[PDB]
């Protein structure tokens, strides 16, 4: 797995993750990619998405792999224990899913990057994000539940 | 010499031919344009 901060002044302002199929980078934010392989790479940005393009050559390709439809409950793999929910995002413990942090994939259990956050900092007494995924048949889009910042 | 208008009204058959010509092909291409703009923000509207 490839999971790297961004470089802003010298310290983390971001997190650069690949995925497979495609090298990603969450465009949201700015500052130099650590990594130099990515350091010499055109940038591919949408009007709402914040993606790289997937340019590194084929060797390291497809780091990961993506998740398919069928969201269980159940416990997704994340950088801060396990997660368990299935209408939204998981019930984050409050303080954890602050800010500073952006571009952190939830993972299955099985290997499967269900989602990628992009904010969703506080939703109560617990906490949900905002991310994207595939929308049932496998489309990138993006949920925001109100109140949603980068985190 | 004698009683005349010349009140613009020469536009000959031609003439108004090319002018109704130019001005419908630029309004339907405007028009599918627009069309399309919206064509392509519904599908994005959809995805959720």
């Amino acid at each position: 797995d490839k999971t790297f901060p961004i470089m802003l002044n010298g310290q983390v302002n971001g997190y650069a993750c690949v995925v497979g199929g495609r090298v990603f980078k969450p465009l949201h934010v700015e500052g130099r990619i650590d990594n130099e392989q990515l350091a010499a790479i055109k940038l591919k940005k949408a009007s709402i998405y914040d993606l790289e393009y997937g340019d590194v050559p084929q060797c390291m390709k497809s780091d990961t792999l993506q998740y398919t439809s069928d969201k269980p409950p159940g416990f997704y793999n994340w950088h801060h224990g396990a997660v368990q929910y299935e209408n939204n995002r998981f019930t984050v413990p409050r303080g954890v899913g602050g800010k500073g942090d952006s571009g952190r994939p939830i993972l299955d259990n099985k290997g499967r990057v269900v989602a990628i956050v992009l904010g969703g900092v506080n939703e109560g007494s617990r906490t949900a994000l905002s991310v994207v995924t595939w929308n049932q048949k496998g489309v990138t889009v993006k949920d925001t539940p109100e109140g949603s910042e980068p985190w | 010499q004698h009683t005349e208008s010349f009140t613009s009204a020469i536009s000959a058959t031609a003439w108004s031919w090319i002018k109704v010509l130019v001005g419908g092909t630029s309004a339907f291409i405007v028009l599918g344009l627009i069309a399309t703009a919206v064509v392509a923000l519904v599908l994005f509207f959809h995805r959720h």
